[PDB]
């Protein structure tokens, strides 16, 4: 036990809370969580030591590649003659001495084919007698690896060249992909052997549901702290029976003893039935809610509840409609000042458990026993490729559940069918997990569909999570792990399928884990989360390795800068001239706090070392919030040919959590036009939000927004471009700012991002246009206007008539990527869904996803909506975009 | 310490690789290996003080003319080579000493005109009066040197870090 004393320190520094709040937690769950849970652990510490060396360096460097070899038919043709030109680094003198070697090689070579030909640029025709030949093959061995200059990122797996990001990336932007050779001794020899550390609590009737054959009868005993309790069965959001509600009792007597009788039949109730709970006030008609509760009928045993129970119920959200929260959170308030509103259960005299699947596929046989032409397939069909927000008519209904078994020929329609189903149903809930047991696999982006608020059911969620782990790469699951993270709250139950599944990937790939625990450390003051979470991170601590004292160091060096600005924002903030950088300065060159900012590695990415500060370019914005721009330096040998100046804007008041949905479907909308032929540089930076509402954000060099070009005004936006890319470059720096303006665009429409000015928009010196601080999305209480600037760059140099050649293939740039978003709105729908339960401002009800579908005018054919978008670009640009 | 970043600029297989390993690994190379770009770093004393001499292999294929336009900003010593075997190098060497001079935009730059080759004196077809006619011409030093016998492979780098000094 003296080995937990020290582990069980650091990791409750991570958390922000000490490990006994968990010790002392009377709920079995809990304790049961904390305890099986580590045998997903066990597997994952097991797997990263079957090979000696390399299983362990694979976990912390995993290698960021794409996720398909293939390469598009336009990023082939940027490569000469189908190869490329890479830059092999070689340390050779102790006295840190540089020695290049390039060499053209194909594009689809492995890691041991370059290393190879980096051992021809280093022998030539040199020396062999025929007793060296093994002195010299056995360079050609296992022996020497392969690393970014500048980057922690390693090439340890046999994937093509192509195939790794950074490689893939110097190909889109044409650049020389720069790498240092290494030898294994040289990166195994910074890895230990952690061997597991188990903790110190790693110690080692009852008839069917279906047998009861009875009403569901719950009872309101009392309460504590006209009024009158809602309380209505649900299965996710959809409702079992009418609601029933007690007698409308007066206040200060929280007195009921009524035993509210359900419409639904107890062998009825699916696995995830839930109980929702409301306190609501009678003062025409006088209906408001107060409080609300939710509890599922089965715990985490499959046992159907009974007794008596005290529930403390959750305050009502800003903005709340109907009386009754469906979508509750399945607990009780931890708080133990509100009120808490006290209820009985039916008894049976037995443990009344939820039967297996055993007796389920009995009993789907007798719901048989107890007693095809053309046009009506292709139906089927277009219902699958309707968003999941369109509405399905109760006509639609029947006909996906008389047609079920056909079905498994079209597999994506499952999701559809799934809404087609009377939970509410014995016989209709036994015949759809037999479906489902036997479905056909679907794609990963379509699986992550059925793990949001529509399907709680766990059948449904444990095949999506089968679909994940045989078929999502870690590419897409670092991109999507963000939406994946936040469905964690959906779970009705600790100890799941999706939990177990992101925990074993996120402590095999640190890639991941990484982001895995930021996205749950940034939840933590929220506690609705926190004692999911809290365990959660506990059980990841417990078994990460040594990346728990590096990510201790961003803990430590993150919360020495939230501190400082709540001193610069509650404190002073008077004068912003001395003051702005008396005590800014003094702070940065205090001794405990200079340390705290030194060699640790960047929240925002791993791979990036944050080093020493430069104090002479760190200073305070004068923007909202007065947020902090931070300056580091790469203490990586070979920091001459990556990026020098570590720029990070450290965002205190205002919430970062609108950035990062936004900053992420940018990165999606590009790889999808990548993908078919368009190449529109989109610019989706780095941004991650930390705790309430501070976060960090990326900054890109050689940066300067519309309003920072000028020099009175005019349209000097095509001088700077001319002034910076002169001869044969302005030809490509005119391109660079028409692809990016046309990506840019045809996005923020699809957004609705709010009215972007000249300080929302920034160019680079390359030409490259993006925009920044999307603090405002899917608003509606046009946002990227043509203006006069632009056509100037845009359309050559006409400084009169805009609408020429150039401006005529700008539209049809946005046209391709206008129609091929629209292919995929079913995929950033799903995205905008798994992201309701994260409590954002413009992200609450479903009136806002349904912005996308007219913006997309999912309600009309291809051509039609070609005509929509057509018509508001020419509404909002008067005369701009005629037909 | 003291900055000498040495290049060797020069045609195709005039000797540029042969040259270069010579005066760092001492042993000459036979293989016909297309230079692309290809960095060396040797610690001498030979000079009156210490030099850290970068030196870089360049190309000699003419499509990776794109490149020389680099090279030719940071490096402040270049060693203009051809071979006497081939005419082709000889009557493209000015080529290279006048983008040297259009990029830095200077009258003169601390450069050696090389004749590689030499020991191949059967084929030779630039004989060594034109090479210091180009030598008056291009205003530089003339000198022969030969990879395959090491002759005057210590003296061409040495002779370019002594115009570096001298030039200021
Ligand atoms: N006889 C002889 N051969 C030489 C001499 N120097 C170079 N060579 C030969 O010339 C050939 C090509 O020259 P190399 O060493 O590749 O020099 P380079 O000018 O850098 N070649 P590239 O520009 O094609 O990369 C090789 O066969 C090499 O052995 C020399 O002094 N004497
Ligand atoms: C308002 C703001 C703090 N913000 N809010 C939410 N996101 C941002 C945000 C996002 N970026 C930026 N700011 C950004 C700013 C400035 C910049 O260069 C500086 C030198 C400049 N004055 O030209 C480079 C940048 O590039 C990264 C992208
Ligand atoms: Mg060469």
């Amino acid at each position: 036990n003296r080995e937990e004393k020290i582990l069980n320190r650091e990791i409750g520094f991570a958390i922000g809370m000490p490990v006994c709040e968990f010790d002392m937690v009377k709920d079995p769950e809990v304790q049961d969580f904390r305890r099986n849970i580590l045998n997903v652990c066990k597997e994952a510490v097991d797997l990263r030591d079957l090979n000696s060396p390399h299983s362990r360096a694979m976990y912390v460097y995993p290698p960021n590649v794409e996720s398909s070899p293939e390469l598009p038919k336009h990023i082939y043709n940027k490569l000469d003659k189908g190869q490329i030109i890479v830059v092999i680094w070689v340390i050779v003198s102790p006295n840190n001495d540089k020695q290049k070697y390039t060499l053209k090689i194909n594009h689809d070579c492995v890691p041991e084919q370059v290393i190879a030909e980096a051992i021809r640029k280093k022998t030539r025709s040199m020396l062999l007698s025929s007793e060296q030949l093994k002195l010299c093959v056995l360079e050609y061995q296992g022996k020497y690896i392969l690393k970014v200059c500048g980057c922690d990122e390693y090439f340890l797996e046999k994937y093509p060249l192509s195939q790794y990001k950074y490689i893939r990336s110097c190909i889109m932007l044409g650049r020389m992909p720069n790498l240092m050779l290494m030898a294994k001794e040289s990166l195994y020899s910074q890895l230990p052997m952690d061997c597991f550390t188990m903790p110190s609590y790693s110690r080692r009737s009852t008839k069917s549901l279906w047998v009861i054959n009875s009403a569901l009868r719950i009872k309101i005993l009392c309460a504590t702290y006209k009024i009158y309790v809602r309380t209505g069965i649900y299965h996710g959001g959809e409702p079992l029976c009418d609601n029933v509600n007690t007698q409308r009792v007066p206040c200060s007597n929280p007195r009921w003893n009524e035993w509210l009788n359900y419409d639904i039949y107890i062998p009825d109730l699916p696995r995830a039935a839930r109980l929702c709970l409301s306190i609501c006030s009678v003062k025409k008609e006088e209906h408001c809610p107060l409080a609300w509760g939710n509890i599922n009928l089965f715990d985490y045993t499959d046992t159907l509840v009974s007794g008596k129970m005290a529930l403390n119920l959750w305050p009502v959200p800003h903005g709340l409609e109907d009386l009754l929260n469906p979508i509750g959170v399945t607990g009780s308030n931890p708080n133990k000042e509100t009120p808490c509103l006290e209820l009985e259960f039916d008894w049976f005299s037995s443990v009344v458990k939820f039967p297996d699947m055993s007796v389920i596929e009995e009993h789907a046989n007798w719901s048989v026993s107890r007693e095809l032409r053309e046009n009506d397939k292709e139906q089927l069909k277009a219902i699958s490729t309707r968003d999941p927000l369109s509405e399905i008519t109760e006509q639609e209904k029947d006909f996906l559940w008389s047609h079920r078994h056909y079905c498994v020929t079209i597999p994506e329609i499952l999701p559809k069918l799934l809404l087609s189903v009377k939970w509410n149903s014995r016989d209709e809930v036994a015949q759809m997990y037999c479906l489902v047991k036997d479905w056909p696999p679907i794609k990963p982006e379509q699986a992550m569909e059925l793990l949001d608020c529509n399907y709680p059911d766990p059948m449904v969620r444990g095949f999506a999570v089968r679909c994940l782990e045989k078929y999502l790469t870690d590419d897409k699951l670092s991109q999507y792990l963000i939406q994946l993270v936040q469905v964690l709250k959906y779970e009705q139950y600790l100890d799941n399928l999706l939990v177990r599944f992101l925990l074993k990937k996120a402590l095999t790939n640190q890639r991941i884990g990484h982001f895995f625990f930021w996205h749950l450390k940034s939840e933590m003051h929220n506690k609705t989360v926190s004692q999911r979470f809290g365990l959660l991170l506990e059980s990841y601590c417990r078994a990460c390795g040594m990346y728990l004292k590096h990510l201790n160091r961003q803990v430590e060096a993150m919360e020495k800068l939230i501190n400082l600005t709540d001193i610069l924002k509650q404190e002073k903030k008077d004068e912003t001239q001395k003051v702005q950088m008396k005590f800014l300065v003094e702070q940065m060159r205090r001794p405990d706090f200079m340390d705290a900012l030194q060699g640790f590695l960047s929240p925002l990415n791993p791979a990036h070392q944050l080093g020493n500060l430069r104090l002479e370019e760190c200073r305070i914005m004068s923007s909202a919030k007065r947020p902090l721009w931070l300056n580091w330096e790469n203490p990586d040998i070979m920091s001459e040919l990556l990026f020098q100046n570590n720029e990070i804007i450290f965002k205190n008041g205002d919430d970062l959590r609108q950035d990062m949905l936004t900053l992420q479907i940018i990165r999606i909308m590009e790889n999808i036009w990548q993908n078919q032929g368009l190449d529109l540089r989109m610019l989706p930076y780095g941004c991650l939000s930390i705790g309430d509402c501070v976060g960090l954000i990326e900054v890109v060099r050689n940066s300067h927004t519309i309003m920072q070009i000028q020099c009175f005004n005019s349209h000097t936006l095509h001088q700077w471009l001319k002034d910076k890319n002169k001869g044969e470059i302005y030809d490509a720096a005119i391109d660079l700012f028409t692809r990016s303006c046309a990506g840019y665009c045809v996005a923020t429409f699809i957004l609705g991002i709010g009215d972007r000015h000249n300080s929302n928009i920034m160019v680079k010196d390359d030409g490259q246009l993006f925009h920044i601080d999307f603090g405002h999305f899917l608003d509606h209480k046009v946002p990227f206007v043509l203006t006069q600037d632009f056509l100037i760059v845009i359309s050559k140099g006409a400084q009169e008539c805009t609408k020429t050649r150039e401006f005529e293939r700008f539209q049809e740039m946005c046209y391709k990527a206008y129609l091929a978003i629209r292919q995929h709105a079913n995929l950033f729908i799903n995205l905008f869904s798994m992201m309701l339960g994260s409590g954002m401002p413009e992200l609450q009800s479903f009136d806002d996803i349904a912005y996308i579908r007219k913006t997309l005018a999912l309600d009309k054919t291809e051509q039609e909506a070609l005509e929509y978008f057509m018509k508001q670009m020419n509404d909002a640009h008067h005369g701009g975009w005629t037909t | 310490q003291e900055k000498y970043r040495l290049v060797v600029v020069g045609g195709g297989g005039v000797g540029k690789s042969a040259l270069t390993i010579q005066f760092i690994a001492s042993y000459f190379v036979t293989d016909y290996d297309p230079t692309i770009e290809d960095s060396y770093t040797k610690q001498c004393v030979i000079d009156d003080r210490a030099a850290r001499l970068d030196i870089l292999d360049t190309a000699g294929q003419e499509e990776f003319g794109a490149m020389r336009e680099q090279y030719m900003r940071t490096g402040e010593g270049f060693l203009l080579v051809f071979s006497v075997t081939d005419r082709g190098s000889f009557e493209e060497i000015y080529k290279f000493q006048r983008q040297i001079l259009r990029v830095k935009d200077r009258d003169e730059f601390p450069m050696i005109l090389i004749g590689n080759k030499a020991d191949l004196d059967h084929q030779r077809q630039v004989t060594q009066e034109e090479g210091q006619q180009l030598a008056r011409q291009l205003k530089v030093t003339y000198m022969e040197a030969s990879a395959k016998i090491r002759m005057n492979v210590d003296q061409a780098f040495h002779e370019l870090v002594r115009v570096i000094r001298k030039f200021q």
